[PDB]
Parts: structure tokens; sequence; C-alpha cells
């Protein structure tokens, strides 16, 4: 399986400060085959970023994505109170789909 | 696409079997591929299986390649997942997701149903 | 990929546009471009990848009854390879004739020139003839009064056909292709020469007139069927679709790329370079009109010889004309030679895969390649004689273009759209490339492409008009029948295969139909 590893599992954050989380893949992943999902506590995951740069319908322009090949990440210009959630990186290039370890913003 | 609702979750014992269901509405269910995702109590997301729009192509995760069977009812617009050899590590919450476009990801997710094998 | 620019762009498009009065060709040309052109080109490439085999084997995995489409395709490339190489013979003859102090077509003071000739500058200082035109007709071609008078076999042109065929044999036998540093020159050189030619054409003192004739539609021309098939089939010809090569191209290798983006990128570029190189030809024609004091519609031949009349004129008005004349035909040769290698190689692969037990059983493949080239060379001799132009015109119109391409295109979409099922095809493409074709592709195969192909075919028959070389020569009745035979040689494949397999299958009729409609057989 194309294991996906996310380094910052837990990220304490204050309002306004910008944050960034990096997702690493154990195999080659296409730019268009990587997506990010947001899951709020006690709620099902919701698509956040697809194609590594395209924002979903509900995600504000606050978020952005970058990366290619084997390292991917997304950044927040100014973390708001509503940005506290768990973000998972997923790869669609290989069919044994794998979801990242997940990075939870605790504030 | 508006609503995806899972049902059929419950309590079973090791070595048992269960049939999970996911009703779809608000869109043409026949023209969109469907996938099942699993969230263990540790909050870790794990992919289970995906079924193409017409069901001709079906794929499974390595952990459930020979244990789980995925099926759909286009006429009834309902997605089914069958477990035959549920193990102690199979307890988790199951979500049915629409994965028609691989380059766009899972557009929508259902409420989900918890499964325990105590 | 180099095969998505060729003589279809630099030779075929400008002549057809000129033959159909210019700007009226562009309306049906664009309608087919998007309506059927690109959607079919995407369809074929998917078929090849889906099966990962030749253009004949794939239909066994889609709809065994209609396997004749593959046979219809392979015969088309066989006929195309016979007459398409003849253009390289004319280019070879021009290239050797270019190795001279003064280009022979610049003036008319030789033994082969008529007493009616008048230089373009002095023609407007009667039924005068330009030196460039009659050099093509009398020296390079030695045109016979009609197809009924084959005349003598031009030895010089016969050697040119032998030389090009020999190059094809050695290149195919040794697998010689542009893969190294030479790819930069081979791919770039066509566009470099075409830019210089385009610039030369526009700057001519009469380029403006030609570009108005090229772009303004005479809408009363659209009331004739000829422009609809000529325009529509030119899309299929220039994309090399319905030939089975694109199915083989996809099967060769394809992965880790967006096929949808690639096909649109290749298809728009292939069409762009035809439209762009149209300005070059018509710009030159415009200048030749004012210099000769005649209508733009009559300056040059309304046939395959247009490219051998206009561009030779353009090189004559540049510094050191000999230098640019040489560069042109070593770009008409290299641009056409790479195309010939691809379709000769594809034909060999298609044929051997049918009988691998005997041909592909050992070293006999080398003998087979020589045989294919040998028979093709003998067939091409018919178009080298003094009356060979009429044969070449007949072959181009019917052998590998016209109704035959529409016949193949209609069934390809029909079988997948309705027989195989559009939903299943979209389902396959999802698995292969991850996303469905979308409404544009789905409806084009289902509705637009079958309607356009059917409509043109019926519209032609209802308003049938016979083929004519240039605009004055009428072919005899027997010649027309021969042309239809070439076209029917490919169309008759599909019906013949269908009946053969309906007879070669056991059980009641319906069982045979159901068995052969179900894929994977
Ligand atoms: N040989 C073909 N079928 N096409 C090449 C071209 O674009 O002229
Ligand atoms: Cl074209």
């Amino acid at each position: 399986e194309n294991v996906l590893t996310q380094s910052p599992a837990i990220m304490s954050t204050s309002p306004g400060e910008k944050v960034t989380m990096t997702c690493r893949a154990s195999s080659s992943v296409g730019s268009s085959y990587l997506h990010w999902y947001q899951q709020k506590s006690g709620a099902s995951p919701k698509l956040w970023i697809y194609s590594t740069s395209n924002l979903a319908s509900g995600v504000p322009a606050r978020f952005s994505g970058s990366g290619s090949g084997t390292s991917y990440s997304l950044t927040i210009s100014s973390v708001e109170a509503e940005d506290a959630a768990t973000y998972y990186c997923q790869q669609f290039s290989g069919y044994p789909l794998t979801f990242g370890s997940g990075t939870k913003l605790e504030m | 696409e508006v609503q995806l609702v899972e049902s059929g979750g419950g309590l079973v014992k090791p070595g048992g079997s269960l049939k999970l269901s996911c009703a779809a509405s608000g869109f043409t269910f026949s023209s969109y591929a469907m996938s099942w995702v699993r969230q263990s109590p540790e909050k870790r997301l794990e992919w289970v299986a995906e079924i193409s729009s017409g069901g001709r192509y079906i794929y499974y995760s390595d952990t459930v390649t020979g244990r789980f069977t995925i099926s759909r009812d286009n006429a009834r617009n309902i997605l089914h997942l069958e477990m035959s050899s549920l193990r102690s590590e199979d307890t988790a919450m199951y979500y049915c997701a629409r994965g028609e476009v691989r380059q766009r990801g899972f557009d929508y997710w259902g409420q989900g149903t918890t499964l325990t094998v105590s | 990929a180099g095969g998505f620019v060729g003589l279809g762009n630099v030779w075929r498009f400008p002549y057809l546009c000129y033959k159909n009065g210019g700007g009226a060709f562009l309306i049906p040309y664009f309608i087919f471009l998007f309506g059927s052109g690109l959607p079919v080109f995407f369809l074929e490439i998917i078929i090849g990848q889906y099966t990962s085999e030749g253009g004949i084997t794939c239909w066994e995995k889609i709809c065994p009854l209609f396997s004749g489409i593959g046979y219809a395709s392979v015969v088309i490339v066989s006929l195309l390879n016979v007459y398409y190489i003849v253009i390289l013979a004319w280019a070879t003859y021009y290239l050797f004739q270019s190795f001279q102090k003064e280009l022979p077509w610049a003036h008319c003071n030789h033994s082969w020139n008529t007493p009616h000739c008048m230089e373009d500058t002095m023609r407007k200082n009667t039924n005068f003839t330009s030196p460039v035109i009659e050099f093509w007709e009398r020296n390079v071609l030695s045109l016979s009064p009609g197809i009924d008078h084959p005349g003598s076999l031009k030895w010089d042109l016969a050697l040119c056909l032998l030389l090009v065929w020999l190059v094809c044999f050695f290149c195919i036998w040794k697998g010689v292709r542009s893969t190294g540093k030479v790819v930069y020159f081979t791919a770039t050189f066509p566009f470099a020469m075409l830019l210089v030619l385009l610039v030369r054409g526009l700057t001519l003192p009469g380029a403006g007139a030609g570009i108005k004739f090229y772009l303004y539609p005479d809408i009363t021309r659209l009331e004739d069927p000829q422009v609809w098939i000529d325009a529509g089939t030119q899309i299929f010809f220039s994309y090399a679709i319905c030939l089975g090569a694109m199915t083989s191209l996809g099967s060769y290798n394809k992965y880790h790329n967006n096929v949808y983006r690639d096909c649109m990128l290749l298809g728009c570029l292939n069409s762009g370079t035809s439209f762009v190189s149209g300005f070059a030809i018509f710009s030159i024609l415009g200048f030749m009109a004012q210099e000769q004091g005649v209508d733009i519609a009559d300056v040059a031949e309304s046939g395959p010889g247009l490219a051998f009349i206009a561009y030779p004129k353009a090189v004559t008005m540049m510094p050191l004309p000999t230098f640019w004349s040489i560069l042109f035909f070593i770009m008409l040769l290299l641009l056409g030679l790479d195309s010939q290698f691809v379709e000769v190689e594809g034909q060999i692969t298609s044929l051997v895969d049918l009988y691998p037990s005997f041909l592909r059983k050992g070293y006999r493949r080398e003998i087979f390649i020589a045989f294919v080239c040998s028979i093709s060379y003998l067939l091409g001799l018919t178009m080298v004689t003094e009356g060979g132009m009429y044969v070449f015109q007949l072959f181009d119109y019917y052998a590998a273009s016209g109704v035959c391409l529409l016949w193949v295109a209609f069934f390809e979409c029909f079988v997948i759209a309705w027989i195989y099922g559009g939903n299943r095809f979209s389902e396959d493409i999802r698995d292969m490339i991850g996303f469905p074709p979308g409404p544009w592709m789905k409806y084009s195969w289902a509705v637009i492409t079958p309607v356009l192909c059917v409509g043109c075919f019926i519209f032609s028959l209802v308003k049938y008009v016979p083929l004519t070389y240039n605009k004055t020569y009428v072919y005899p009745n027997w010649a027309i029948g021969l042309g239809w035979s070439l076209a029917l040689s490919s169309m008759l494949c599909v019906p013949l295969v269908i009946v053969i397999r309906l007879c070669q299958t056991e059980g009641p009729f319906l069982v045979r139909v159901k068995y052969l409609l179900t894929p994977r057989e």
C-alpha cells in the first residue's frame, strides 16, 4: 500500500497565526490524485482540497494547497476559530487507497 | 447530490456476519461510483472497497480482499456492504462516499453507522 | 508525437480548401472538427488502450459481430500507403531538380515548355501559361490528356518511388526512428520552414486578396454536398482516424497521463497547423492572382498539385532561391517520410498479428516487409505514368478518403454508443483514466457523429455529382466505377464479416446474434 505519513499529528494554534501541515507519501503520487478532507469533531469528513490546489465548494479561500511527487502540504493564511478540525491527506493514484495519519488542530 | 445515509449497524460477535446499507438520494445513483471508508475508534481512516457506477469493476482493501463483498442496487439507489468473517479489529464506523471522479476525491460523505464485534 | 503533423496538413488541406472555393470549406470543416473530429479521435485511442492490442483484435472485446471494422481499417491503410508515398516521389524529383544553378520553374526557356508561356511579371505588362504551372504539368508530371491514355512510364519518377520505398524498407527493417538528439531537428524543422513560408506569403504585394478569399464564406457553396464530405472527411484523414493506427498507437504504451487532455491538445494543434498553413498557401495564391491578372480561383490547379505550384513559387521570390528550395523538399520529405514509417509499420504489425503462426514464426517477418514494400511499389507504378495523376486523384478521393471514412466512423460510434452501450464505455473510461467522458463526448458518439456521417452520405447520393480532375476534366464512367471499388473494398468489410461470423457460429439465429453481440469473444 502507498502509505501516507503526516508529520504534525497535533498542532496547538492561536487565532490569526498561519499554520501548515506536510503529508508525505511512500510512493509516487500524481498532483491530480491527492486530496485533503476536513472532519470536525463528531462529524463525518468533508472534502476540502482536491488536485492538490483546487478548493472544494464550502472551503473558504483562506486555505490553499501545494506539493507534487512525494511531498504535499496545505497552508492556512490565518487560522480562525472554525478551523479547528482534523485534516487527512489521501491518494487516488494507487487503488489500495490510503488516508494520512491525520493532523488535528486543537485550537 | 444532497443526502447519503447509512444503516444496518449493530453489535455482533467474532466470526459473525453483517450486511451494511447506504441509501442515496438527490442524484442519479447509477452514474456515480461509490466507495466505503472505515474510521476506527482511534480516528484513523481506512479504505474498505469501491464499486464502479455499473458494478462491473469492484475493488477491495488488502485487509478485506477475501472477507468483504461490496454490491449496489441501482434500481433502488442503495449501496450494500457484506461482511462474512468480521474480526476483532473490524469494529469501526463505516461511511459510504461518492468517488466517481478519482481526480476530485470523495465529494460527499454519509452520516455513518458504528459497528462493534464485542 | 511527430505523426500529428504531416502531408494531410501541408499538402491535403490547402488543395481541398482551394478546390471548394476557400472560405466556404471552413464552416463544415469546424462543424466536423468538434462535432465528430475530436470526439472520434478520443474514442479510438481509448479502444486501443482498453484492449492493449491491434485495431482488429480490440473489437472482439467490444462487439464480435462488428469486428469487420478492424478489417475495414487495415485495408484503408493498405490503400493509403500505396498512393500517399507517391507524394514523396514528386518531392524527391523536385529536390533533385533543385540541385541546380537556377530553379527550372522560375522561367520557361527549355525544351519541355509550351510556346504560350509568358512570365508572370510580363504577363500583365491571351491564353498564356505560367512557367511554374506547366513545369509541374509537363516536366514533373507530363500530364496525359486523360486517364484513358496511360502513356509511357516515367523512368525518372519510377526511380524516385524506388528510392523512397528503399528508404522505408531499411528504416522499418532496422527500426530507424527519431529518438535521440535528432528529434529536436526533425520535429522543429517543419515548423521552422513553415513560419518562413508563412511570413513570405503575407508580405507579398497581393497577399491581402488571397486571405479574403480564404476566410470569407460563399454561403451558396454550402448548398452542394461536395464541400461537406470533403471538409468532414479531411478531419478524419488528417487525424489518421478510421485507419486503425491510433488503436495500435494507444495499445503500444499509455499510462500515468491524462489521455483526455493529450487528445484535445494533439487534435487542436493538428487542426491549428492546417488552418495556419492555409494562410501561407492562399497568401501566395493572392499574389499570383494580381501578378498574373486573373481570378484567385483560377491561378493554380484545383487538385493535389496545388502544393507543387504555390510553394515552389514562394521559394522563387526569396534571397538565394536555390537554398530555400532545397530546404523545403528536405522538409516535405522528412515530414512525409516519418508518417510513411508509422503507417507502414502499423500495417505490418496489423497483418502479422492475424497470422503469427507463419509470418511471425521466425525471420520471415523480414521477408514479409520486403514483400509488402515490393507489391506496394508495383501498385504505385500506375500513378507514375504520364496519366498517373488521374489515378492519383481517383485514389485520393476514394481509396482512403470520402465515404469510406464516414462508413467506418458511423459504425465505430454506433457500435459503442448503442450496441456496446454508452454507459459501459463511460464505465470503462472511468476505470482507465478516472473520470467519465462527459456530456460532450457521450452525446457526440450517440447522436452528433452518427447523424453527421449519415446526413453527408445521404446528402451526397441525393445530390450526387461525379469526380473531376482539376475543374474541367470529366472522368469516364469506368473510372468512376473503379474509384467506387476502392471505397467499397473497405466498406464491404463490415457486412462481409458479419455474415461470415453469423454463418461460422452454431445454434439458432438469435443465439448467434446474442453470442456475437456480447463482448469478449
Ligand atoms: N497519413 C495519415 N493518415 N495522416 C497524416 C496527415 O496528417 O496527413
Ligand atoms: Cl486538417
